[PDB]
RNA sequence: ACUAUGGUUUUUAUU
RNA sequence: GCGAAGAACCUUACCUGGUCUUGACAUCCACGGAAGUUUUCAGAGAUGAGAAUGUGCCUUCGGGAACCGUGAGACAGGUGCUGCAUGGCUGUCGUCAGCUCGUGUUGUGAAAUGUUGGGUUAAGUCCCGCAACGAGCGCAACCCUUAUCCUUUGUUGCCAGCGGUCCGGCCGGGAACUCAAAGGAGACUGCCAGUGAUAAACUGGAGGAAGGUGGGGAUGACGUCAAGUCAUCAUGGCCCUUACGACCAGGGCUACACACGUGCUACAAUGGCGCAUACAAAGAGAAGCGACCUCGCGAGAGCAAGCGGACCUCAUAAAGUGCGUCGUAGUCCGGAUUGGAGUCUGCAACUCGACUCCAUGAAGUCGGAAUCGCUAGUAAUCGUGGAUCAGAAUGCCACGGUG
């Protein structure tokens, strides 16, 4: 949502997205971005997001855009 | 402790404080951690000096203290000027450049801090002690004390036991709001343990 | 109209100028207006006596307010401004008024 | 009469009326002497008292 | 341990003129507005008296005195058994007890204004009527269960 | 309290000296996000976290006098747990008791 | 006294 | 509702990948250079490289100093463990009045004695008296404070008396009364009379700021529990030290296989609903408290006055009261976990903050034996503020209203 005025933007996984432009096929990049919105001008390459002790890949649909990546990498195994 | 002490409630009301100055909010913690510093390095440098007390105070741009002994000739020392070497530390700790002054205190032996460094140094010996705490008693009944109390805590008679062995004379009340008491506590160590010292005296009300 | 009142903090510090508030006033001109009776704030403060457990017990501090008027009562620039930078008494603070 | 409850007014009043009384005359400052209504009463609230609420009504909080 | 600083005494009531009334509104009290005092004054003293009572004067104070507590139980030993031993009602207790306890049935009527619905249980008192008697009428008949000792 | 907690205490304001200590005074005017879809000044608000373990915010003081952050008294320069034994020695400015 | 009436809690480092 | 008046990061023990090893903070033998200021790249970053630019004013072969960085050996570091090791801190029976010693007497002796007895008190409190006589510690007394008096001072307060008057504390200004301090006085069963072992002690009257512990508090005998605490420290053991130390980036500490100790609001109608109204303190306030006013249903946002608080603001106290209204019902009662939608702050509110507007109207018909608090401004019962801090308290503490 928002964030000041338009969406959060999340730099070390952006240096990245400015490459992807020119996106293709490559093993899924380790991110500690959990913060980071799955906006539709910040995503475009494969992913592994941070749990708080391992990385996980994750994917995508065209149908969201209002969440965060911390969403798609939930910290507990339960119990 | 237990039985109130004469740094507690009993200074915390109606009697003057040997530190005053004051202090703003943005920095208030370095004011009180100099106070403390500047005070524990004078009294171990002056440790065997006959110092009691040490007053400070905070003029503009400027810190100023006095320092009240019963030998003033060992405090300013060769030439008269043995004092200035102290300026030099306590401005360090302080941030502010400093003034130093000393004051002739009276009747020695009647100081409970002066008392304790005429009696910490047999049990420290491990020598015989009941004439010198006669003579502590004795020396401040001749001097002006309305009552004194001296009292030894460890080691006594070589047992495993919290054992106290005491000498007094003229009464020192404690639970009295207005006494004034003059409460020293000191200790000694060993080949065989440490050794602790309480000294107490009275000189009248208020 | 204009008020310069003095505010202290230790009650110790303005017993030091309890006459040089007066001889203030008759060295700038001859009117007085240092003594004032004003409401006292207890300022207080209350805190627990065990450093841990033991919420059954606290005990009461106060730091208090301490005012004197001081005030204006010479036209002069030389006296005003005398008056708008004074000194009196250490650990203080200085309410100017319109 | 100003300032305070009305239940405090009328209290005051009564003081007032009693110290006009005694201004009127010397046989009233006899009469009135004694009746209680320049006698100010004391229903003085104590310091209070940790760790209560309101005055003297002692929480549960014991078992276990 | 009868070291005591209560032990309060009565004067006459300046409204209802009589020293059995002297505590009728003060009993219960509760959040001090004092509103059942102001509203019970007067106000009931024609709806009151129906049919108990000679005249004003005796036609309130009725609803005090035709009502009696007369014993009160509490066990107790006596010569080798135990028994519910009572103790007979005094002038001081005789005539300001039995309005403590019309209470609880004035809160089963769904009757309006405290003063009012009090009022109309106590207007029963006046010809020794009341639902569940149980503190005068329950202790009665346990001060008959024995009637004779030692 | 771990001597490298004593140290990040005061490290935590030692550099604030140079990145806020002389700029948060402009926090809403200069470091508070104004513009929409078009900013002009235009990423100068990420040279507000540059700095390492040092914020705004993570300027703390926790307490000098114990090892405890939380029971600290900042217009005293105490902790709660201290206070009392040193107005009783009267070390506090103006701070004093009669009684209650 | 008409209270009709009654059992446990480890030996082992300690007060 | 405890340590903790706050918690994304940080805090922090717990915990997972990356990572340094004389250490983030030292001392001993040595040791490099303006303390500073900008800027680039790999990488999650720590970290590792640099790329450039600052040399004062003195002056001796010199060299200063903030802050950073180094060459050997000892070591450094530790919410790691240990209050059956020690000093300090601190709990409660209890603010209960009790605990004991020197010497004589008795007993072979551990010990007994005095402290027991007899009056009296809140009280080994005060007296009398004995083979016991004398004595310390605590008790009570100082001081804090309340009903009064002596005394001094007065705006931003209060506003009568005096002159002038936007006819108004408004301009000059002053103490009617009162707000408002800052400093001292003094109570002793003292006086009178009755009881009592005319001792001690108890009970009325005279006159009181207050009587006969005036009221309310502080203090914590000897000890018990070898009382909780190395989570403030001090500091002896037991251990870790390319690590259990120190760090970067993230899990947590606000899990859930399932159990306690309390608390609040209702189960009505001296209760709710709506409208108009009486009378309080106390407290905080320059990245603060925010008036007047506009916008939205509203949180809140905006224009923007005052200013270190007797001043302007937070902020028209609530119950109480009148005037209208609803009815003996699972109700106009009751408001709960999910649902719909916004507001604010910040590196960031899914998990993990707080406020606001809409929809639902559940469960609740007085609790299972059973259990608990309070005696006068007490029980009752209704409001108000503040610390932390970028970001909020059904808590905690304090202050009134009514009784």
């Amino acid at each position: 949502r928002s964030l000041k005025k338009g969406p959060f933007i999340d730099l070390h996984l952006l240096k990245k997205v400015e490459k992807a432009v020119e996106s293709g096929d490559k093993k899924p990049l380790r991110t500690w971005s959990r913060r980071s919105t799955i906006f539709p001008n910040m995503i475009g390459l494969t992913i592994a997001v941070h749990n708080g002790r391992q990385h996980v890949p994750v994917f995508v649909t065209d149908e969201m855009v209002g969440h965060k990546l911390g969403e798609f990498a939930p910290t507990r195994t339960y119990r | 402790g237990q039985k109130v002490h004469p740094n507690g409630i009993r200074l915390g009301i109606v009697k003057p404080w040997n530190s005053t100055w004051f202090a703003n909010t943005k920095e208030f913690a370095d004011n009180l951690d100099s106070d403390f510093k500047v005070r524990q390095y004078l009294t171990k440098e002056l440790a065997k000096a006959s110092v009691s007390r040490i007053v400070i105070e905070r003029p503009a741009k400027s810190i100023r203290v006095t320092i009240h002994t019963a030998r003033p000739g060992i405090v300013i020392g060769k030439k008269g000027e043995d004092v200035e070497k102290l300026r030099k530390v306590v401005a360090d700790i302080a941030g502010v450049p400093a003034q130093i002054n000393i004051a002739e205190v009276r009747k020695p032996e009647l100081d409970a801090k002066l008392v304790a460094d005429s009696i910490t140094s047999q049990l420290e010996r491990r020598v015989m002690f009941r004439r010198a705490m006669k003579r502590a008693v004795q020396n401040a009944m001749r001097l002006g004390a309305k009552g004194i109390k001296v009292e030894v805590s460890g080691r006594l008679g070589g047992a495993e036991i919290a054992r106290t062995e005491w000498y007094r004379e003229g009464r020192v009340p404690l639970h009295t709001l207005r006494a004034d008491i003059d409460y020293n506590t000191s200790e000694a160590h060993t080949t065989y343990g440490v050794i602790g010292v309480k000294v107490w005296i009275f000189k009248g009300e208020i | 109209r204009i008020r310069i009142r003095l505010k202290a903090f230790d009650h110790r510090l303005i017993d030091q100028a309890t006459a040089e508030i007066v001889e203030t006033a008759k060295r700038t001109g001859a009117q007085v207006r240092g003594p004032i009776p004003l409401p006292t704030r207890k300022e207080r403060f209350t805190v627990l006596i065990s450093p841990h457990v033991n919420k059954d017990a606290r005990d009461q501090y106060e730091i208090r307010t301490h005012l004197r008027l001081v005030d204006i009562v010479e036209p002069t620039e030389k006296t005003v401004d005398a008056l708008m930078r004074l000194d009196l008494a250490a650990g203080v603070d200085v309410q100017i008024s319109l | 009469v100003k300032g305070g409850g009305i239940s405090g007014q009328a209290g005051a009043i009564r003081h007032g009326i009693t110290r006009a009384l005694m201004e009127y005359d010397e046989s009233l400052r006899s009469e009135l002497r004694k009746a209680g209504f320049v006698t100010r009463d004391a229903r003085q609230v104590e310091r209070k008292k940790v760790g209560l609420r309101k005055a003297r009504r002692r929480p549960q909080f014991s078992k276990r | 341990r009868r070291r005591v600083i209560g032990q309060r005494k009565i004067l006459p009531d300046p409204k209802f003129g009589s020293e059995l009334l002297a505590k009728f509104v003060n009993i219960l009290m509760v959040d001090g507005k004092k509103s059942t005092a102001e509203s019970i004054v007067y106000s009931a003293l024609e709806t009151l008296a129906q049919r108990s009572g000679k005249s004003e004067l005796e036609a309130f104070e009725v609803a005090l005195e035709n009502v009696r507590p007369t014993v009160e139980v509490k066990s107790r030993r006596v010569g080798g058994s135990t028994y519910q031993v009572p103790v007979e009602v005094r002038p001081v207790r005789r005539n300001a007890l039995a309005m403590r306890w019309i209470v609880e049935a004035a809160r089963k009527r769904g009757d309006k204004s405290m003063a009012l619905r009090l009022a109309n249980e106590l207007s029963d008192a006046a010809e020794n009527k009341g639902t569940a008697v149980k503190k005068r009428e329950d202790v009665h008949r346990m001060a008959e269960a024995n009637k004779a000792f030692a | 309290a771990k001597q490298s907690m004593k140290a990040r205490e005061v490290k935590r304001v030692a550099l604030a000296d140079k990145y806020f200590a002389k700029r948060a005074e402009l926090k809403a005017i200069i470091s508070d996000v104004n513009a929409s879809d078009e900013d002009r000044w235009n990423a100068v608000l990420k040279l507000q976290t540059l700095p390492r373990d040092s914020s705004p915010s993570r300027q703390r003081n926790r307490c000098r006098q114990t090892g405890r952050p939380h029971g600290f008294l900042r217009k005293f320069g105490l902790s709660r747990i201290k206070v009392r034994e040193a107005a009783m020695r009267g070390e506090i400015p103006g701070l004093k008791k009669a009684s209650w």
